[PDB]
RNA sequence: AUCUGUUUGGUGGAACCUGAUUAGAGGAAACUCAAAGAGUGCUAUGGUAUGGUGACGGAGUGCGCUGGUCAAGAGUGUAAAAGCUUUUUGAACAGAGAGCAUUUCCGGCAGCAGAGAUUUCAGCUGUU
RNA sequence: UCGACGUACUUCAUAGGAUCAUUUCUAUAGGAAUCGUCACUCUUUGACUCUUCAAAAGAGCCACUGAAUCCAACUUGGUUGAUGAGUCCCAUAACCUUUGUACCCCAGAGUGAGAAA
């Protein structure tokens, strides 16, 4: 729409064709951009899992502070989330509410971990290498760029043996051994 | 209560009719000021009813003077009479908006039945007509207002200044710039004529060193083979036989080393020699004109030192006004590169420069300078010369 | 929009056409479709006067078609209803809009005046006057307009008084145009000749004013010609001033000569009296130049007219020897005051004038005056 | 020079720190296709919309309106005046198109002759 | 180890004015915006094609039918000149040297009250 004149803007204050309150600030689109999420509904599936954690933490908080049941369950939740890599620290229980976000889960997707391990220059580049069958976790090739990698499984992300990328790494340092390939 | 508007253009007089009257109480409000800028709003206020162009440039200047003096010209009287309706002198009067208040009393005298208005309301309409200009004339032939302003502007300005061609001294600067150019070209072309005919008769260039005489002779003796006693007399008439060149050329043309050039080549030499002849005559004609102009423009300066030397001095300063404004010392160094004014020798030069400075002042600031003061001023220098 | 208002103004007419049966609704639809195009053309940017001309021509053809179906179908010269004058009213309105939008185009103004003059019964003369009042104000300096309304009111209506005031007012704006002077004097001589011919008519059943205009014409025209060719400034050079003075004398001489030719037409007036005033005018020194000394060629023509003045209009049948004797007597008198070169030219012209006008039209054998003229011609 | 090793200019851009940015950063092409911003140009002109519904128009009469000249009246002023004001009246004159009525004629039809390029307008006689 | 006293030290307020927030009005009359689009110039952004840093993967095979590039061959032009190659900073010129000709050896934004006896 053209720029509204003064008298028009006064009579059309709430008119906005591109930003609505139900959009929630386009947080989904922003986060999908940062971590290169290709399925439009992956964010809102993560959001429902975050909501489940936040619902449980709120219910636990309403239990009396010295309750052994409360302390046990909050620790188990902190243990499980830290192991998955969603939570960076286990010290504080308020992290279950403040620091449990969709961005935290997206930050454990295979492309992002490849980027942080410097296996790819960008998350977009990592997605392409996954889709092109260069990446293996353990002995298993993975072409799904939504694979969530736990802390323990981050040790087994590596290139496929006959990958052209692997040969380039070894050729660059003059360490290519054609017996292996 | 404004009903008609008078606007004065460089091209002619325009009369408009006010269709709507703008608000007076709210005159200073912004929206009534903006409508003057907007043509869509303005055109609803006024409309053109008449336009009477001036006959020519002369009439434009006369009406520019009359409008400047707040007088009603015959042309202005005609357009107003044709347009303004007749009304009572007392009961009710047609209203006319005029830019100048001094013009009001004049129009009232000619037309008792029109009341003139020049208040701020009238000025706003006049400002709008000026602002939009030819756009309001609905294509009527108003020429081009910007161009006619330039012509009328110079005319009006000089008429008050009473500028005259007599005060013009740039003719002197042109003449001197041309005169020395002719002195260069006459020599350069004359030298070429010596070379070209030198091939056909090289020794003759030695016989007649003076180039102008050489050109006239070559025009006669086109081919050195042609040698007759009557021809000897005819070339003997050219210049004089005192130098004996008349006998030398006839004897020498008989025995010479010049290789004969084609007829077409000779045609160029005579025509090119003819060319050198024309510039020599034109140069003398221009030289007399410079002498005549110097007396008219700067009789004192010309009489005191001379026409050519004065002309060079004016050109160096760049103008007669520039020469006058200079101090006496600056005038002395103005002619110190060509020695125009030239220990005791320097004292005359310094003395002469001061007198030349005063002579310039008399010439520049007098509408019709005389040579009376130049004569006595030169006489004063002569006494100083004898003393030293 | 303006277009819709103008289209709706057509509806009462188009409804009347259907009612009278002259046009069918489909045909009425086609006419409005073409009008819709034109009204949009006129109300839009980029409209030119050609759009007005086309729309006027189209409406004219519609009127002709309506008139012909009126006789073919209704079998009546007129149907007393709006459709009779609706088109004619509309065409006048297009002309008003065109002239207001484009006052510069003089061709369109001429078309408007011709159209309104042609339907005199429909358009009162007062409406013609309003157009001329508006046109004259927009173009005061176009002499053709001033003559046109001057002519229109003197032939259609014969208001010498109002036709006079037009020339009085026109010359007030354009004193430097010799054509307007020439036409104004032509009207006055026509007014006098019509008056005398009216006087002649009464008897059976029972020019100075022009010269005053000529005299002021000579004065006024010279003044403006000096103002032109001088530009903003006077001419300092004495010689160039004298040249400019000659140009006016030659310019004014040519204009005065045209008036001499103009007098020839009016048989009723004592033209010889009218001509002699012009000759008397040129005897007086003007602008410090004497015709005899500075411009002999013009002076010879002035003498030529004077010598033949009494015999100029005498037919060969009524040729009087005494008048010829007066004519030749004038010729010798000027010779004694003329140089040899001037005398030779005057002698040749005078011989030719007598030979062509009289001798070649005289029978040599039957007229005794032939021998006298031949003897005079030989002696001249 | 198997001398010396600083400066100036180019190439290159480790570490630390600082700032900005981030579905990495760019380039080329155009009578290409879109979505926007700013400025400029254009008589861009109904303050209440053509003269006209035979509900009409034209011609003419009267009324009305306008201009100044003249005469008289009223007021003011004077010893008497002169002079000045007048929304006081009348006369003749010069007008505008700018209002109101007016059926007094015309705009149906035939004939006469005239002006202009078969068509347009003006006039005269008869007739509805 | 804690108290009381003494000493030393850290921290804490509050005002005046304006504007923006009500799909008119944030409370104030001291303020400024109500129009059915026709062109042209400039600017910003985004598509489409191609591409660099700068690579990686190919919905995969056969058949027919067109196109482009590089060699071979042939045909034209070619040492009486193919190809490549800054006219565009005047070689139609600048600068230096020599010679000849004509003038010059006081101050320069010149100074400003002496000179003569
Ligand atoms: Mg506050």
């Amino acid at each position: 729409v053209r720029k509204l004149k003064h008298h028009e803007q006064k009579l059309l204050k709430k008119v906005d064709f591109l930003e609505w309150k139900q959009d929630q600030g386009h947080r989904d689109t922003q986060v999908m951009r940062t971590y290169h999420i290709q399925n439009r509904e992956d964010y809102h599936k993560y959001n429902r899992i975050c909501g489940d954690i936040r619902r449980l933490a709120n219910k636990l908080s309403l239990l009396p502070p010295t309750d052994p049941f409360r302390r046990k369950h909050e620790q188990l939740l902190l243990d499980k989330l830290y192991a998955m890599g969603v939570l960076t620290t286990k010290s504080k229980i308020s992290d279950l509410e403040n620091k449990v976000t969709v961005s935290a889960i997206c930050r454990r997707r295979l492309p992002v971990i490849m980027h942080r391990l410097k296996m790819a220059e960008t998350i977009q580049d990592a997605v392409k290498f996954i889709e092109q069958g260069h990446v293996r976790v353990g002995p298993n090739l993975i072409n799904d760029p939504a694979y969530l990698v736990t802390r323990n499984m981050e040790d087994y992300v590596t290139w496929v043996d006959n990958s052209k990328i692997k040969k380039t790494l070894l050729r660059y340092r003059n360490q290519i051994d054609d017996f292996d390939f | 209560p404004i009903e008609y508007l008078l606007f004065e253009e460089p091209t002619g007089y325009a009369v408009f009719k006010v269709k709507l009257q703008q608000d007076d109480i709210g005159s200073r409000l912004k929206e009534v000021q903006e409508q003057i800028n907007d043509f869509g709003a303005f055109t609803k206020l006024i409309e053109l009813v008449s336009f009477a162009p001036f006959k020519g440039a002369a009439e434009a200047l006369e009406n520019a003077n009359d409008i400047s003096e707040g007088l009603v010209s015959e042309s202005l009287k005609a357009i107003l009479d044709l347009n303004l309706p007749k009304a009572s002198s007392k009961k009710k009067n047609i209203t006319l908006a005029i830019s100048d208040k001094n013009l009001g009393p004049s129009i009232k005298e000619e037309f008792p039945y029109v009341d003139c208005i020049s208040n701020e309301l009238a000025q706003d309409l006049i400002r709008g007509v000026r602002l939009h200009g030819e756009k309001l004339f609905k294509g009527l032939q108003s020429g081009d207002l910007e161009r006619a302003q330039l012509g009328l502007g110079h005319a009006y300005s000089r008429a008050k200044v009473k500028f005259s061609v007599q005060k013009n001294d740039n003719h002197i600067i042109q003449a001197i710039a041309l005169l020395d150019q002719l002195d260069k070209d006459i020599n350069t072309f004359a030298m070429r004529v010596k070379e070209w005919y030198g091939w056909h008769f090289p020794e003759l260039a030695k016989l007649v060193p003076d180039n102008y005489t050489f050109a006239k002779l070559v025009l006669f003796i086109k081919d050195k083979a042609s040698l007759n006693d009557d021809s000897l007399h005819d070339l003997a008439a050219l210049l004089n036989e005192d130098s004996g060149i008349a006998q030398r050329v006839i004897d020498n043309a008989r025995i010479s080393m010049g290789q004969d050039i084609s007829e077409t080549d000779m045609e160029n030499v005579c025509v090119f020699a003819q060319r050198v002849a024309s510039l020599a005559d034109y140069r003398r004609q221009l030289y007399d004109y410079l002498c005549e102009k110097m007396h008219t423009v700067a009789p004192n300066l010309s009489e005191l030192i001379g026409e050519v030397i004065g002309a060079r001095l004016i050109s160096h300063a760049g103008s007669l006004t520039n020469l006058s404004k200079q101090a006496a010392s600056t005038v002395q160094i103005l002619g110190a590169e060509k020695a125009l004014f030239r220990k005791n020798k320097g004292r005359i030069s310094r003395y002469l420069a001061n007198k030349c400075s005063m002579a310039s002042r008399i010439d520049n600031y007098s509408e019709e300078p005389s040579n009376v003061f130049g004569s006595v001023l030169k006489k004063q220098v002569e006494q100083r010369l004898e003393f030293y | 929009s303006k277009t819709r208002y103008y289209l709706e103004q057509c509806i009462p007419e188009m409804d009347d056409l259907v009612e009278k049966g002259l046009f069918t609704k489909n045909e009425v639809s086609l006419i409005m479709k073409k009008r819709t195009d034109f009204e949009h053309r006129l109300n839009s940017r980029g409209s030119s006067i050609n759009d007005y001309i086309k729309y006027i021509n189209y409406e004219s053809n519609v009127n002709k078609l309506r008139a012909k179906r009126c006789k073919r179908i209704l079998q009546v010269k007129k149907t007393n209803s709006l459709s009779d004058w609706s088109i004619q009213q509309r065409i006048g309105f297009i002309y008003q809009r065109g002239t207001n939008k484009f006052p510069q185009d003089l061709k369109f103004w001429a078309m408007y005046l011709n159209y309104m003059k042609a339907r005199g019964n429909q358009t009162s003369y007062k409406k013609i006057h309003n157009i001329y009042n508006q046109l004259l104000k927009l173009h005061p300096t176009n002499v053709d307009i001033w003559i046109s309304c001057a002519k229109y009111e003197y032939e259609v209506h014969a208001n010498f008084k109002s036709c006079r005031n037009i020339f009085q007012n026109g010359l007030r704006f354009n004193p430097d145009v010799p054509k307007l002077w020439y036409e104004y004097v032509k009207f006055e001589l026509n007014f006098i000749t019509k008056l005398i011919n009216r006087r002649k008519v009464m008897g059976l059943i029972n020019g100075d004013i022009a010269l005053t205009i000529f005299d002021v014409c000579m004065k006024t025209l010279g003044k403006h010609y000096i103002n032109k060719h001088k530009g903003y400034y006077a001419i300092s050079d004495s010689k160039m001033n004298i040249e400019l003075n000659k140009e006016t004398l030659n310019y004014l001489f040519s204009e005065s000569l045209r008036y001499i030719k103009l007098f020839d037409e009016f048989l009723d007036l004592e033209r010889d009296y009218l001509i002699n005033h012009v000759l008397q005018f040129w005897k007086n020194d003007m602008y410090d130049l004497s015709l005899r000394k500075d411009l002999p060629e013009l002076y010879l023509k002035t003498v030529m007219i004077d010598i033949t003045l009494n015999i100029r209009y005498m037919p060969v049948e009524k040729l009087d020897i005494d008048q010829l004797q007066l004519s030749v007597k004038k010729y010798f008198a000027y010779i004694s005051k003329l140089d040899s070169a001037s005398v030779k030219s005057l002698k040749n012209e005078y011989r030719s004038y007598l030979q062509d006008n009289y001798l070649k039209k005289m029978n040599a054998e039957d007229d005794p005056r032939y021998k006298i003229l031949d003897l005079i011609i030989s002696k001249l």
